[PDB]
């Protein structure tokens, strides 16, 4: 029938059918279990909040996200979710649609194997595959020749493809992301006396940081722009009426994906990932690689981020080549919106990891098969 | 005068004992990786070597019971900063901790250096 | 001359001189004010009450804590206090003396700004430093390396310190503190039919938990000790006469500590957050953060706080290697005596923030010197 | 004037004096710089870390290796290195005892001038020489004819010689060596769980290499035993008490000697490595060099690592005449062994480059004299 294309990243779920241009489920990826003392009869049936209902109500709710840095830790949660986006939001019978769900590079093993087993067992889809997020990109974008830099939610990844080939000894994972960017800023946030210390409070932090964060073309310019004028200051309102003003936060806390060290991490930054990535590469495919940057995620949602970027290669490049910055409008979606171009194609339809296989060979066949 | 053979230690720190015995050191070094955390025997060979010390900025070796360590490390820090610049020596990574901590090597590396000059 | 140590803290106050082994003055800080109507002539005169005076007359006074979780809350009561110190507590002129403050991590930089300029321009010192008050901590152990748990009236933070390298990302601070497990036995007085309403009274009550209230090694069985047998009542005397007995709010008042959920707070208990403090340290600094733990402040003066502190820890350890936590007598004067030790090194006299770096740097000099 | 043998490796440091049968000096050659803020006073006066003292507090310092692949990248590190190695571990004076210092194959000229030049200007020695690691590897095992592969910590070589008269044509220099076996060490070990990032983490995946890496003697039979049976598994004790188990690795990161696709390199195995290079020798000659086969350096040290050269060889051998494989207890100081014997001896006397050569010639001297 049509193939499910659902996307479980580390904040986000995007879910749909193979072929579709977006995803038909986008909800947050977290589960939401009770902090207080029921005392009105009635309403104490509910002990679990999987999608939005968790969202709505994390005012008496823990919220804990199940995925972390790409990496599953609690099993039951991603059970519940996927029940949710296949009986609630999908509201389609896994039992009949196979599904093609994604990974980031560098994953343990044994992630892989419970998925599939899970999969073949508690919703025993006819078939599945599991492919990797930065293919996927490259598929949104219509290319066979470039790097990838995804940088979702948990993981951040340079993955180099040249003419449908992958160089696995120039990939490599950098575990920074968006929820390590809310962190930093959450923490930086104390100096100007705002504190939120609640997992509530954790999604409010995380929101400022989307709708008020930017990356800054020159970070000392924009230190002594906040230090001496005050036009970087911004306002946001909290859900209970109080307004809180930011000006230099704002560019501080994208600029730990250049400046790990803000964190306390030795790694270096993004770009100097990628240039690590090209150079590990052969010098002939390097000229490819430069002129296709392709990046997805919410993380490259940040204002400015494509020019820093670009910069950043330039200050890096030979200085005799020209590099080009890819960044669609779509690179949250782009992953999703390449599974489904895949699932969606005549020739994937054999690479299915069928029941049968499965049934054969155990959850290792995922590795043989992916 | 002391001639006695120690359980375990090299015909080198020997060596270096008797000649910082001989030389007339206010104390009696038994052991060179535990008299010289305090780095007063340092200083007192300093002036020996022909290198002025400003015994000023010296904590005494009466030491209170708070921020002893301190003072001691502190001493330790001066009789570096005293061997590097008027002094001249090839101590490479070598720092105050290092012999208030009693590290072995960089201490060695610095008698036997005192011996040269 | 001489420089001055004045811990400012949220309930107490420890002043003195450098080189001193313990704190010259402590008193509470508070500022106490008239509430009542005066009807003999003669003794409306007294606008204020800041000392120990406010403690003794509470009966016919208003008691406000104007230091709140470390966090500055009324300006003009720490210029009463801070003129109260300097003239009648330790009765020296601040002109000629340098003050080394203390500063609770996380603290808003403001409340830094605001004071460095207030105590120059108004006590005009020559010079001033800011130490925290987990490092003066690890000055009074005389140690260099491992983290420290202050937990004074207002402030329990954690900051592990490796060959005297700190580490910023690993550092969180918690506003659970003396005055809050003050305020939980307040809640928990009422089931046994005691009440106390006024500020007076809730020195009366922190005076009750500093004398009954203890941690214990084990909570649940303790439970069931207090609950089958009165082995542990004990017996309170008021100030006006009457006696109150308390035998299970004794040990629930210090589980918060370890248990902040009793009063609605979602944080994890005292333990776990050094555990999370270790673990966020880099592996090989993480035998000897655990190898030093250091304890300070008057709230960990409860009997048995180490051991249950020390099973915790054991219990959150690989069970491999071994957990020792310093607890020294002088934990309630660990940051002054600290701090004594540091203003009386010589070669700290090169970073006091000598006056003319103020006139010319504004209150932002103490950010860059501190 | 006791004359220096200074093996300066990409990995560790060899020195001592001529004449003894083993290096006195045996450190890393690595420079640790901070990472962290210290907070307390007279301790961050130490800029660098070059002995052991970097490895000891790696947790606070980041690691850097100043010679790449045999090749040097910072000339600044090795003058406090070498400084360390003359003060420090072997207490002598340069400028009385004639040093010598060992250099791979096809090396760039500049290399060997700067070094030359750099320890003539600021050590002022007598009188100097350069010598092959390969060639003093044969020293040490006291032959005259035979090919030395010398693998240690950036460049594996092999050097084919008969009746002292040396190949040039038949000698090459692979940059693939025990380094980069760390590397695919860390990149594999992610597949189990366990990510190591920090510098400070390389060298506990030295260590693993050191305690549980081994040569399998049939890469596709231990495939089939470590997937069928669990008899390989080995476990792990981390600096923190954390335990990690690996039954797979140990045999993968030695096999990417022998298959150098492994890391993304075209490059063939180093069994075919010497049988090229014997290839490359005169017919007459190859029976001698088939019989002497010496190894030497660090990365000979995996267990079964003869066994496999000798199959290997025998598989590539006409199948007539036998293949003999010698690899001594003492691979690891075999160059240190023949610097020490050559400069021993007093034919080499007269081959030192003296310090009125190079003052007349610059560091040019070095290529005519060596
Ligand atoms: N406009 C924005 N500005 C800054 N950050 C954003 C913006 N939009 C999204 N983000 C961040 O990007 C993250 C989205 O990650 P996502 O790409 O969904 O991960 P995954 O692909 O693994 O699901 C969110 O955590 C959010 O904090
Ligand atoms: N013996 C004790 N038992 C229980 N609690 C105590 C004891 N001694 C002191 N405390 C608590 O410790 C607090 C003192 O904290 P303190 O270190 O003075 O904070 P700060 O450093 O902010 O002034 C008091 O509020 C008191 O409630
Ligand atoms: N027991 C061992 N097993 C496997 N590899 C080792 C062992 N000991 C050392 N090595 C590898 O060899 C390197 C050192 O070898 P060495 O001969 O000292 O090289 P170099 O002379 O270039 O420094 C180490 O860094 C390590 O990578
Ligand atoms: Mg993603
Ligand atoms: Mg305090
Ligand atoms: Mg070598």
């Amino acid at each position: 029938t049509t193939a499910l294309v659902c996307d479980n990243g580390s904040g986000l779920v995007k879910a749909g059918f193979a072929g579709d241009d977006a995803p038909r489920a986008v909800f947050p990826s977290i589960v939401g279990r009770p902090r207080h003392q029921g005392v009105m009869v009635g309403m104490g049936q509910k002990d679990s909040y999987v999608g939005d209902e968790a969202q709505s109500k994390r005012g008496i709710l823990t919220l804990k996200y199940p995925i972390e840095h790409g990496i599953i830790t609690n099993w039951d949660d991603m059970e519940k979710i996927w029940h949710h986006t296949f009986y609630n939001e999908l509201r389609v019978a896994p039992e009949e649609h196979p599904t093609l769900l994604t990974e980031a590079p560098l994953n343990p093993k044994a992630n892989r194997e419970k998925m599939t087993q899970i999969m073949f067992e508690t919703f025993n889809v006819p078939a599945m595959y599991v492919a990797i997020q930065a293919v996927l990109s490259l598929y949104a974008s219509g290319r066979t020749t470039g790097i990838v830099l995804d940088s979702g939610d948990g993981v951040t990844h340079n993955v180099p493809i040249y003419e449908g080939y992958a160089l696995p000894h120039a990939i490599m994972r950098l575990d920074l992301a968006g929820r390590d960017l809310t962190d930093y800023l959450m923490k930086i946030l104390t100096e100007r006396g705002y504190s939120f210390v609640t997992t509530a409070e954790r999604e409010i932090v995380r929101d400022i940081k989307e709708k008020l964060c930017y990356v800054a073309l020159d970070f000392e310019n924009e230190m002594a722009t906040a230090a001496s004028s005050s036009s970087l200051e911004k306002s946001y309102e909290l859900p209970d009426g109080q307004v809180i003003t930011i000006g230099n936060e704002r560019f501080r806390c994208p600029e730990t994906l250049f400046q790990p060290s803000f964190i306390g991490m030795e790694s270096a930054g993004i770009h100097e990932t990628t240039y690590n990535s090209i150079m590990k590469c052969d010098i002939d495919i390097r000229k490819d690689l430069y002129a296709n940057n392709v990046m997805s995620g919410g993380t490259t949602m940040y204002p400015g981020i494509a020019d820093r970027m670009q910069k950043e290669i330039t200050a890096l490049a030979p200085s005799t080549m020209k590099i080009k910055i890819i960044a669609p409008p779509e690179r949250k979606y782009s992953v999703w919106i390449g599974g489904s171009i895949l699932a969606s194609l005549s020739t994937f339809q054999q690479m299915w990891i069928t029941k049968q296989e499965y049934d054969e060979a155990g959850p290792s066949i995922v590795h043989r098969k992916c | 005068i002391d001639w006695t053979l120690l359980e375990g230690e090299t015909r080198e720190e020997r060596t270096f004992r008797n000649w910082m015995n001989s030389l007339g050191v206010n104390p009696h070094v038994n052991h060179l990786y535990a008299d010289l955390q305090d780095a007063l025997v340092i200083l007192q060979l300093y002036e020996r070597i022909k290198v002025p010390v400003d015994w000023s900025k010296v904590n005494k070796p009466p030491y209170p019971k708070l921020g002893a360590n301190m003072k001691k490390l502190e001493n330790c820090n001066y009789a570096v900063e005293l061997g590097k610049h008027p002094a001249k020596f090839s101590l490479v990574g070598i720092g105050g901790q290092d012999l208030n901590d009693g590290n072995q090597t960089l201490t060695l590396a610095l008698v036997w250096q005192l011996m040269r000059r």
